[PDB]
């Protein structure tokens, strides 16, 4: 049982920094020659950077470079750009003349670290078509800000909401290495028109900002 | 051969 | 120029069948070794298996008493089938020539194949419109929300894809109902709010549905 392990499994380093990705696989690939790198973003296919241990494609850019023997791989990125944020995986070929395989090392998972960047917050009410439905939902917009850790808190007349509500992240931006999020707070038609005052409380670190409408306003 | 499995 | 173009994809009943294709396009099917390759969601690559330009396939283990894959010269074709499928078998498959070893590598773009007993759902797109009493000075936010639909994926674009700056489209959450939802906002100019028309276009691929939703004020 073929097995390709890498370290780290992931990783956060600055625009600039040199970073190494280590891949150690059970038994030597094909002709000692035979792994490749690969970069992938979310739900896309994968890219590769580097073939036969340590030759680089044209058109990939110069500060990717591999190296290693037989069993033991490295990729090095000498200076990290926003854009290289993605999913690492060194793919091996293995066998003999009447037995083949390939294998797959777990992935090392790259983000990107930057400077903290407040985000822009917006709130929208539900749809009159939606609430139609039955259903309401009211979403507050983070948008464009780092770190991903963020709190965000729905209010309905003043309380504090827990549980009715759910939230989605983008993956970094590749120029700017920020974040959005959605926050999407669900209630049935009826509870959403028993009450009058919605808002979305945002905090990062030492600032809190709410923003919040009157059901029916404009 | 360039990989495996070419019998 | 050259091309692997994949086709197939969608939902799938438990102890059904997938049937996966992939057209080449600028080079021979029969030239080149193919491997099929499948990531489940959130998880790392796996190799399927390796279809030797010599014609001899080669199965992971844990597929081969499900799997086949063929290639047909006139058509220019490689493909992939698998029988019984099980929930477990959820995932995003591709057809590769990984490039190990050698220089050419390429890769379809993938295709999400859900195995589940559930049925196909389109999505409802309901309208986040921009605040006409805008509350953000020269930038406004405008977006859909695309709820209850089933199963992955979606695909939203803004005005027939001539609108990407500024684009988030958000990650699927599931809802406790059992159908996913998310939203794709946009920030634009407040000013632009009057010239122009704003419209997203969202595909449901596994329910044969599309909807085109103009964003209005108000």
């Amino acid at each position: 049982d073929i097995q390709m392990t890498q370290s780290p499994s992931s990783l956060s380093a600055s625009v600039g920094d040199r970073v190494t990705i280590t891949c150690r696989a059970s038994q030597s690939v094909w002709r000692n020659k035979n792994v490749a790198w690969y970069q992938q973003k979310p739900g896309k296919a994968p890219k590769r950077l580097i073939y036969a241990i340590a030759s680089l494609y044209s058109g990939v850019p110069s500060r990717f470079s591999g190296s290693g023997s037989g069993t033991d791989f490295t990729l090095t990125i000498s200076s990290l750009q926003p854009e290289d944020f993605a999913t690492y995986y060194c793919v091996g070929h293995y066998g003999s003349e009447n037995d083949a395989y390939y294998a797959f090392g777990q992935g090392t998972k790259v983000e990107i670290k930057r400077t903290v960047a407040a985000p822009s917050v917006f709130i929208f009410p539900p749809s009159d078509e939606q609430l139609k439905s039955g259903t309401a939902s009211v979403v507050c917009l983070l948008n464009n800000f780092y770190p991903r850790e963020a709190k965000v808190s729905w209010y309905v007349d003043n309380a504090l909401q827990s549980g009715n509500s759910q939230e989605s992240v983008t993956e970094q931006d590749s120029k700017d290495s920020t974040y959005s999020l959605s926050s999407t707070l669900t209630l049935s038609k009826a509870d959403y028109e028993k009450h009058k005052v919605y808002a979305c409380e945002v905090t990062q670190g030492t600032t809190s900002v709410t923003k919040s409408f009157n059901r029916g306003e404009c | 051969a360039g990989h495996a499995g070419a019998g | 120029e050259v091309q692997l173009v994949e086709s197939g994809g969608g939902l799938v009943q438990p102890g059904g069948s997938l049937r996966l294709s992939c057209t080449a396009s600028g080079f021979s099917i029969d030239s080149y070794g193919f491997s099929w390759v499948r990531q489940a969601p959130g998880k790392g690559l796996e190799h399927i298996g390796y279809l030797t330009a010599g014609g001899r396939a080669f199965y992971a283990s844990w597929a081969k008493s499900r799997s086949t894959i063929t290639r047909n010269t006139n058509e220019n074709t490689v493909t992939l089938k698998m029988n019984s499928l099980r929930a477990e078998d959820t995932a995003v498959y591709y057809c590769a020539k990984l490039g190990t070893g050698s220089r050419f590598a390429i890769w379809g773009q993938g295709t999400l194949v859900t195995v589940s007993s559930a049925s196909t759902k389109g999505p409802s797109v309901f309208p986040l419109a921009p605040s006409s009493k805008s509350t953000s000075g020269g930038t406004a936010a405008l977006g859909c929300l695309v709820k209850d639909y089933f199963p992955e994926p979606v695909t939203v674009s803004w005005n027939s894809g001539a609108l990407t700056s500024g684009v988030h489209t958000f990650p699927a959450v599931l809802q406790s109902s059992g159908l996913y939802s998310l939203s794709s906002v946009v920030t634009v100019p407040s000013s632009s709010l009057g010239t122009q028309t704003y419209i997203c276009n969202v595909n449901h691929k596994p329910s044969n549905t599309k909807v085109d939703k103009k964003v209005e004020p108000k």
